[PDB]
């Protein structure tokens, strides 16, 4: 057998001895402080595993055991928003009318004149609103009662500590050998089949069983204390018959191959629920179980200990072309002997899941009452947005790590990686061009607007009324998704989304869902787009490829991953390094990520949110100045950031005066950063060399001497409190303007 | 006898044919892959080894990887479009990082640092306090 | 006169930058001078 | 001139540790030597060195 | 008075203040039922918004046109109470911490390593030093008339120019 | 090119020259110190002027010094 | 336990601690003398 | 197989020989334009050249110009590919102006030579007059 269990018994000492020595874990700073770059030193290099041991064994039990830590920490913060559900919320007065009452689960104690913040939501009940949508996740469940939330509250406190103590347990005393690491096909098939595959499940029956009839009572009108307790829907088929006519059947015609009696709960209907304007749970049913036998089956594909099966390494190895040479031979070794190609990927993956996450929730919105709550759509798009973006940069970070620490030439000969390397002028100085060919056309189109309008002349501008830019090619796709359901989609009723036209689906008076029409303005902005994501792609791109070495600096990789520069010789070395070009980089996620929020809020708000009155008069939030404000700089600037900024400069007195608060807060640590920005070190150490003196006057000085920050250093806290500020700014302003209009 | 290389566009330019160009001289025992400069990876050839760049520093990275990495020792070569040549590294076949006696003083202060003039005394004249 | 603008801005604006900018680019890239 | 052990102060003007003290470890007999003297810091300086060679003329002895 | 300024129990602006105050949080009051936790919360609200009116009131404090207290700091020592007092009690504390910490560096700074001390405290040692800066001034003041508080001049290390 | 002095604090421990990417430095016979050498700057004109000789003199302060010069192709650091 | 009360003596615990006592010093007080703009009370 | 090589069988030249750029379709193109072939005079090099250019840099002025809309929507385009001509001569000029070096001898054996001054000059000619005939030819195409 290959697969086997290989365990260290007793492998660390548990002890308190290493807790009093700050720096144990790496040898230049165990001897202890002399400046207090020390003290930065050791929070910089505390998790940075590779480079306190050179054995890929204790790398990996390190990196096992930390991934407990942070389990548990998630386990904690689940557990925690489940109690404040069940004690400081207002979850009861809201089942019974989620249309009028607001949501809310912290409440502030009064001391400082701060109680204002406790807001008067409804229901006998004072607190801050919350955005996160955890009500409209636990209708979806079925909750109903806070007796449950405490059970989820302590079930999440239990399984905090037994993460805490996995991690101790698998670093201290059953430490796993370097050979259960490295089975890449094993672990697979088991992430596939039982982490998915028995997921989605199990999932499925919580929601056949559980979810679906309680919510169908919730739906009809019946009063949460009516509806009865969810084991008694595990016990009389009579009362899950009465719901879904087909449990006489029982279990019978599942196993003689008849699955169409079940179309009661597994329903391919489209749409939403007209009611609730989320989607139909008999469909999510559905959707959980079709994928379930998809990711069982998709965890046989890989050879473990039976013959069957494929192996991996020759997959890859049988994957050569004429043009790429000898393909993806050495792939292997890559990827089992080194964790940060892993992350490279991995974090490349996950950040671009959570950006098509977010793109499908507030097109077809999963949860009940969740599409009419309009502070919790705005938050929950843009949230998804900047956690994706951080985490695809982070990928291209790994990406420049792997080149500099583990890559090695010898094990990469004439294979794709080394290919890269070879035509590497070519890839930049072309990826160069797209950049300042999509910039000067998708930016440019504004100026022209801009000038255009100024001087008088807008029958001459890229408009609606003038010379048209259409996006023809996403409206004819739109044509197809509408037509889909009979044709293409035979057996679906009603389409995946809205978005591509169809009915308008209202919820207590409010808009949930409209088809998005696309016109020249929103052909325009969808370059803007293409452009920042472009220039983005070429910083993290150029810092990869050129990660080893330069025309500039022929042993770049001797130097490191983050060295500062190599002198002012050889004109200007400063920002070579890769972990510079992750710096930049992350600049342009910046402004990439905010054009994306900002076209997301703007184009809902012109032309899908609002309310309605008789023979369907449709009212927007901001009446429809979408496609004659959004062509030119000023139009942006004027009726997206000036006029909604009311709400938050207006905001004084009232509950939502912490947005106010935080709003200046940000404007603040935004210009604060541009102090660590602009300057650098040489001026701020014979500044610290003044100031000491005066304490050497009196006779006193501290024996860990005071050193300005490094240059590296520098430009880290620069960019943190870069995107504090600015993410910040716009986190008060996004909700302060969304809980005024919904 | 060139080492066994693809090719890449990391190579020379212009420059080469109109300005100097430098190629670099190794002996190996055997056929080992190295990192190139310019490109990602190349097998070097046992016995005599020619090879040309662009640069000094180029050239000098290469012996830095062929010195502590693979025991082995280079000749340094300026090479001119009419075609004379410049033998550099070793200047006089011993290291630099080793004395050898022969060798004179070239751009040397006899003073300590703190001891240079004020740039006020040499006003009006065409050098530096440095120059002195 | 009333008629002199319509004769000097594109004589100022247009014209007179083309030959000061064709004038530093010839003086800039000759060699003995 | 100081001896072995003995606490100087340093009288270089470009010095890291002008008019600061410490003590002489070693001092070179060999008049050749230009500047003879070890001596040794207990703070570092910007290179995060510990000592440096002086002349004879450049020490000060405190008692 | 002092810049045409009104003492606050005499302004019929700053009174104005006190009953919009009250207003603002009764109409709020009214939605809720008697027994309630935010009808209990808002009572005891208007409780410590009227305290804070009548405490200025008395206080003898400065109200200007725009009826909102104003502070004195010239050193009359009729309006002590909002500068000079309160001004006094931060020197005591500040001058306090300043000078125990003084104290540690200079103790711990004859060892073998003064730096290991700086990140991992010795507490017994910092403990009592902490409260023996309850007499600072006395103690900054003999260090003074001593030689002990100021090193001399061929002490401190100087930059090349001077 | 650039300009590179060597003053006489020089203690010859050879870590200039071991530093130096460009090949502008060596060790020549001197009878002024324990290890009887100091460094030389020959060839300032490969002087690129990246400054990692300073960076490695252990002097207080330095015994090797870069000063800027007029910019040639090989200092520029030109592979074009 | 000498080893627990060395790590309790780092500079960051005893940070946390002496300001969580200090910050909790300022609400307390501030809980029973409230609005004290001045002396005046 | 192998579509990569080094160009010219040199692995240290920074080129690389793809089917982009060393393949039949190029190879037979390049060599057939006006800047690379073989019997031409450079003034024949340059008139040709400003041939196909001063044709289709009439279309954007006269389709999307400030005065597209009106009676003389093709008169005002024309004149302003005409006046885009006179910057594009201007910097042929001021290139070859600055770029070559005078002769000395009268020796002159290649007088087809079209990197020299003085062929220079007949190619920056030959440049201004396609590229005007150019313009007043599609002049007479669109006036249809
Ligand atoms: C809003 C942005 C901003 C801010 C806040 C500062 C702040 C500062 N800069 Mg400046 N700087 C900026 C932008 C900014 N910079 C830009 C764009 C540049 C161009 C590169 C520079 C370039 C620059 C240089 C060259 C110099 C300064 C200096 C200073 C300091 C001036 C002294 C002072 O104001 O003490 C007050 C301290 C602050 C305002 C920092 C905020 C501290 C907060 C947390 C205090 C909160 C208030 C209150 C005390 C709360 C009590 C605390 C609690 C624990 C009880 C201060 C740290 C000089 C300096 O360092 O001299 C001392 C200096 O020489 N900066
Ligand atoms: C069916 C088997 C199975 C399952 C479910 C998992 C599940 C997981 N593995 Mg894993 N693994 C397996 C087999 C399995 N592994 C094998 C065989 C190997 C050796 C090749 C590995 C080697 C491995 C490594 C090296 C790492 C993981 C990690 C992880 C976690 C990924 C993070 C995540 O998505 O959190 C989702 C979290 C949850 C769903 C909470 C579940 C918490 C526990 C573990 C419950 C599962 C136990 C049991 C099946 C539940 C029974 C339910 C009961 C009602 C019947 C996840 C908990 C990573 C990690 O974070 O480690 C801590 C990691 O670094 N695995
Ligand atoms: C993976 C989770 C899961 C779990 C724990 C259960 C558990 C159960 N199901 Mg089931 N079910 C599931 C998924 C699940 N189901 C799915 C995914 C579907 C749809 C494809 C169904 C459709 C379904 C029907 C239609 C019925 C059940 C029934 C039952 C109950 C009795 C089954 C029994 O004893 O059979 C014996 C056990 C084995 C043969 C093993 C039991 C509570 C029955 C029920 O509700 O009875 C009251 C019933 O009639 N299930
Ligand atoms: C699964 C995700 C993941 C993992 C495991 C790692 C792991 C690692 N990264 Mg990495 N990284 C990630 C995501 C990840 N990263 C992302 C998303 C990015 C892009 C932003 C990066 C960018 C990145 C760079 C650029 C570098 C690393 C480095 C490292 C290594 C050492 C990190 C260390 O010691 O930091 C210790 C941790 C800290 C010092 C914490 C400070 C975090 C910030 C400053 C505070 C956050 C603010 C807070 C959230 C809000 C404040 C509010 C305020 C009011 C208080 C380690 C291998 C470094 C390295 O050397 O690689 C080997 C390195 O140079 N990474
Ligand atoms: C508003 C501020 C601003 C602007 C305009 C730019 C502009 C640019 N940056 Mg950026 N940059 C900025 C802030 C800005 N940056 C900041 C704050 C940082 C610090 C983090 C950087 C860091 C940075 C890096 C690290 C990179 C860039 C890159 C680029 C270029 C993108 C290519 C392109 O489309 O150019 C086209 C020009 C524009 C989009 C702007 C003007 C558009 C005009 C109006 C249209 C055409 C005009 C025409 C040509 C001339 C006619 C007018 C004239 C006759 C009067 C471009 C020059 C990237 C680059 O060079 O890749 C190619 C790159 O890698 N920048
Ligand atoms: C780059 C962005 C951009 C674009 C696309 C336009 C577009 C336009 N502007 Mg402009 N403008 C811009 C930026 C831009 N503007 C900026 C930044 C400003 C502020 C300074 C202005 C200010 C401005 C004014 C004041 C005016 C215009 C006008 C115009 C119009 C005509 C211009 C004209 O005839 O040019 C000539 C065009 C060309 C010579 C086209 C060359 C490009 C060709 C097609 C490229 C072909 C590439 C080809 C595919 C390569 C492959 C070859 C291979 C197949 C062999 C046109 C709609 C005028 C108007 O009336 O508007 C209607 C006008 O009066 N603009
Ligand atoms: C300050 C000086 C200045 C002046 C006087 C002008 C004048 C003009 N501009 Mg211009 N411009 C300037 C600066 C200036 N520009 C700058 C700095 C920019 C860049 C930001 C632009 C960008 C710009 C654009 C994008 C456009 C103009 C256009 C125009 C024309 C106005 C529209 C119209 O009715 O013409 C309509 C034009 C005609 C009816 C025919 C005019 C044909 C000309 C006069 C032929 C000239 C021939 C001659 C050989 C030119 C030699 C030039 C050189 C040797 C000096 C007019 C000729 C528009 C234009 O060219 O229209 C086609 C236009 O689209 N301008
Ligand atoms: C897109 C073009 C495309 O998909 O071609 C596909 C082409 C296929 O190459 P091969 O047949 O040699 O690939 C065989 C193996 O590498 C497949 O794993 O890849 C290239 O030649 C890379 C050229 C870069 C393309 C320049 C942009
Ligand atoms: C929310 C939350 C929670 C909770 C959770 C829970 C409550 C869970 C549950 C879960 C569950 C409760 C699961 C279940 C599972 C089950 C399963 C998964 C089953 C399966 C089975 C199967 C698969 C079968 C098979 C078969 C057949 C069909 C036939 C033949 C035979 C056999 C047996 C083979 C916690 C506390 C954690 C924390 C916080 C959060
Ligand atoms: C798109 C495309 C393409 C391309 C194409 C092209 C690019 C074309 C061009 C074309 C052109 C661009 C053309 C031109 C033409 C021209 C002409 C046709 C001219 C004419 C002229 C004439 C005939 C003459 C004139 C004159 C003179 C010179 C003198 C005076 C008199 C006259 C006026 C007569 C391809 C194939 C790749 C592929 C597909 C796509
Ligand atoms: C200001 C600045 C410094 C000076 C900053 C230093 C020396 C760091 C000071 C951090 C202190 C010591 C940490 C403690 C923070 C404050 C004592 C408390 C402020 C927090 C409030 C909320 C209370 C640099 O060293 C520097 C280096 C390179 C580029 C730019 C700059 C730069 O801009
Ligand atoms: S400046 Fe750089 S290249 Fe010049 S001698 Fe010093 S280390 Fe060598
Ligand atoms: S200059 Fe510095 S590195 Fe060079 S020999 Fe002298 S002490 Fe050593």
């Amino acid at each position: 057998k290959n697969v086997q269990i290989f365990v260290e018994k007793d492998a660390v000492e548990t002890s308190f001895e290493k807790w009093s020595q700050p720096g144990h874990f790496s040898r230049t700073l165990a001897k202890g402080p002399k400046t207090t770059t020390w003290i930065w030193n050791l929070h910089a290099d505390a998790h940075d595993f590779d480079s306190q041991t050179n054995s890929l064994e204790e790398v990996s039990r390190k990196i096992f055991s930390a991934h407990f830590g942070q389990l548990a920490a998630i386990f904690l913060w689940i557990s925690g928003m489940h109690f404040h559900g069940a004690y400081f919320s207002n979850y009861s007065a809201w089942l019974s009318d989620p249309i009028k009452i607001k949501q809310s689960s912290q409440v502030v104690w009064p001391i400082v004149g701060q109680e204002i913040l406790n807001a008067d939501v409804g229901g006998n009940f004072q607190g801050v609103q919350t955005t996160s949508g955890w009500f409209q996740m636990w209708r979806a469940e079925g909750i109903t009662s806070e007796v449950e939330l405490y059970w989820i509250a302590i079930g999440g406190l239990i399984m905090s500590a037994l993460m805490l103590f996995a991690g101790w347990f698998h670093y201290h005393k059953a430490a796993p050998k370097l050979e259960w690491f490295q089975n890449a096909e094993s672990m697979m098939n088991h992430h596939l089949a039982g982490l998915l595959g028995l997921g989605c499940l199990s999932w499925s029956g919580h929601q056949i069983h559980i979810a679906l009839p309680i919510n169908k009572l919730l739906d009809a009108g019946v009063s949460p204390q009516e509806i009865p307790l969810p084991h008694e829907f595990l016990i009389n088929r009579d009362l899950m018959a009465q719901l879904y006519p087909s449990f006489e059947k029982g279990l019978t015609p599942f196993f003689s191959g008849q699955w169409g009696v079940y179309s009661d709960f597994l329903t391919f209907k489209g749409g939403l629920n007209p009611v609730t304007g989320g989607l139909w749970l008999s469909d999510i049913a559905h959707h959980h179980l079709a994928l379930s036998v998809l990711f069982i089956i998709a965890g046989h594909m890989y050879r473990t200990n039976w013959g069957i099966g494929h192996s991996m390494k020759e997959i890859l190895e049988a994957h050569k072309g004429p043009f790429t040479g000898e393909g993806h031979k050495g792939l292997y070794e890559i990827l089992t002997t080194s964790w940060h190609a892993q992350l490279a990927i991995n974090l490349a993956m996950i950040g671009s899941l959570s950006i098509i996450v977010a793109h499908h929730m507030y097109a077809m919105p999963p949860y009940p009452y969740i599409a009419t709550d309009y502070a919790t759509q705005l938050s929950l798009f843009t949230h998804h947005m900047w956690i994706g973006g951080f985490c695809v940069v982070g990928g291209a970070a790994h990406g420049a790590i792997f080149m500099v620490r583990d890559y090695t030439p010898a094990n990469n000969y004439n294979n794709l990686l080394d290919r890269d390397l070879r035509h590497r002028d070519e890839i930049i100085s072309n990826l160069n061009w797209v950049c300042i060919f999509l910039g000067c056309h998708a930016f440019g189109f504004y100026i022209h607007n801009d000038t255009m309008r100024a001087l008088g002349r807008p029958q001459d501008m890229f408009s609606d009324k003038a010379i048209q830019l259409q996006p023809i090619f996403a409206q004819w796709i739109q044509n197809i998704h509408l037509l889909a359901p009979g044709t293409t989609a035979p057996n679906a009723l009603a389409t995946t989304s809205y978005a591509f036209g169809g009915d308008i689906v209202e919820v207590g008076g409010k808009i949930a869902m409209m088809p998005i029409k696309l016109g020249t303005a929103d052909f325009m902005v969808h370059h803007i787009h293409a452009f920042t994501i472009h220039v983005t792609v070429l910083i993290l791109l150029k810092g990869v490829l050129y990660a080893r070495s330069s025309k500039l600096i022929p042993d770049k990789a001797n130097l490191g991953f983050r060295f500062p520069c190599d002198g002012p010789g050889r004109g200007g070395t400063c920002q070579s390094s890769s972990w510079d070009h992750v710096f930049l980089g992350l600049f342009w996620m910046y402004n990439a990520i905010s054009v994306v929020i900002f076209h997301f809020s703007w184009k809902m708000q012109s032309d899908v949110w609002g309310t309605v009155t008789a023979d369907g008069s449709i009212s927007h939030i901001t009446g429809g100045n979408f496609a004659q404000s959004s062509i030119t700089i000023n139009g942006w600037l004027r009726d997206f950031l000036w006029s909604q900024a009311s709400q938050v400069i207006q905001s004084y007195g009232s509950a939502s005066s912490a947005y106010g608060l935080i709003f200046l807060g940000a404007h603040f640590i935004w210009a604060f950063s541009l102090m660590f920005l602009f300057s650098g070190r040489g001026y701020w150490q014979e500044l610290i060399e003044s100031i000491v003196w005066a304490h050497n006057k009196l006779n006193f000085a501290p024996a860990i001497q005071p050193r300005a920050l490094s240059i590296t250093q520098g430009r880290a806290v620069g960019l943190a409190h870069y995107l504090l500020g600015g993410i910040g700014t716009t986190w008060a302003f996004f909700l302060a303007r969304s809980l005024s209009i919904t | 006898p060139s080492p066994i290389f693809g090719g890449s566009t990391g190579g020379w330019l212009r420059k080469a044919q109109v300005e100097e160009k430098y190629v670099i001289t190794w002996d190996s025992p055997k056929e080992q892959i190295f990192e190139m400069p310019t490109g990602g990876a190349a097998i070097m050839r046992e016995g005599p080894n020619l090879l040309k760049l662009a640069r000094k520093e180029q050239c000098l990275a290469l012996g830095t990887r062929l010195r502590s990495k693979y025991k082995i020792k280079y000749q340094f070569y300026r090479v001119f479009p009419n075609g004379e040549v410049q033998y550099l590294h070793p200047k006089d076949g011993v290291y630099p990082e080793k004395v050898n006696a022969g060798r004179q003083g070239v751009g040397q202060n006899f003073r300590s640092i703190g001891k240079n003039v004020s740039p006020i005394e040499v006003k009006f004249t065409g050098k530096q306090p440095y120059d002195l | 006169m009333i008629n002199l603008p319509s004769l000097f801005v594109p004589l100022v604006g247009l014209l007179f930058p083309a030959v000061a900018m064709a004038s530093l680019f010839l003086h800039v890239e000759k060699r003995l001078l | 001139g100081p001896k072995r052990g003995a606490k100087v102060k340093i009288l270089r003007k470009e010095s890291y540790w002008y008019k600061g003290t410490g003590s002489v470890v070693a001092v070179d007999q060999d008049p050749n030597t230009r500047y003879p003297v070890v001596v040794r810091f207990n703070k570092v300086n910007y290179a995060n060195v510990s000592t440096n060679n002086y002349a004879l003329d450049e020490i000060q002895e405190v008692e | 008075d002092i810049s045409g300024l009104t003492p606050c129990k005499e302004s019929k602006q700053f009174a104005k203040r006190e009953k919009q105050a009250l207003k603002k949080l009764q109409a709020s009051l009214k939605l809720y039922a008697d027994d309630s936790a935010p009808a209990l919360a808002i009572k005891a609200t208007m409780e410590k918004t009227k305290k804070r009116f009548d405490n200025y009131g008395k206080y003898g404090l400065l109200c200007g046109s725009d009826g909102l207290p104003h502070l004195i700091v010239s050193g009359d020592q009729r309006h002590w109470g909002e500068f000079i007092t309160p001004g006094i009690l931060f020197l005591y504390i500040a001058g306090w911490i300043g000078w125990v910490g003084r104290s540690y560096l200079i103790a711990i700074r004859d060892e073998k390593k003064p730096t290991q001390k700086e990140i991992i405290i010795d507490v017994p040692l910092a403990s009592r030093l902490l409260f023996r800066g309850f007499s600072w001034p006395v103690a900054a003041y003999r260090e003074l008339l001593n030689g002990e508080l100021v090193d001399a001049a061929a002490a401190a290390a100087a930059a090349a120019a001077a | 090119s650039h300009s590179v002095k060597i003053y006489d604090t020089c203690i010859g421990c050879t870590q200039c020259v071991r530093a130096c990417p460009t090949d502008v430095l060596e060790m020549i016979p001197w009878g002024g110190c324990k290890a009887k050498q100091i460094a030389s700057a020959p060839r300032t004109e490969d002087c690129v002027g990246c400054k990692r000789c300073e960076s490695a003199c252990p002097t207080d302060f330095l015994s090797v010094r870069v000063y800027l010069w007029h910019e040639t192709t090989r200092s520029m650091g030109l592979a074009y | 336990m000498r080893d627990l009360k060395t790590y309790l003596s780092v500079a960051p615990v005893a940070s946390t601690l002496w300001f969580a006592a200090l910050a909790g010093l300022l609400i307390e007080i501030n809980r029973l003398f409230p609005d004290a703009l001045t002396f005046p009370f | 197989a192998n579509f990569i090589k080094p160009y010219n069988d040199d692995p240290f030249v920074g080129h690389l020989a793809t089917p982009i750029t060393s393949s039949a379709v190029t190879r037979s193109l390049l060599k057939n334009l006006p800047a690379y072939r073989f019997g031409l005079t450079p003034l024949l090099r340059g008139l040709e050249i400003g041939l196909a250019h001063g044709y289709f840099l009439i279309g954007p002025f006269f389709k999307l110009g400030p005065l597209r809309n009106s009676e003389i929507a093709l008169f005002a385009g024309f004149l302003s590919t005409i006046g885009l001509i006179l910057i594009l001569t201007l910097g042929l000029t001021i290139y070859g102006a600055v770029v070559f070096k005078e002769e000395k001898v009268m020796s002159s054996a290649n007088v087809n030579n079209l990197q020299t001054k003085k062929a220079w000059d007949q190619f920056k000619g030959g440049f201004f007059v396609g590229a005007c005939g150019s313009a007043g030819f599609a002049l007479i195409c669109l006036y249809v």
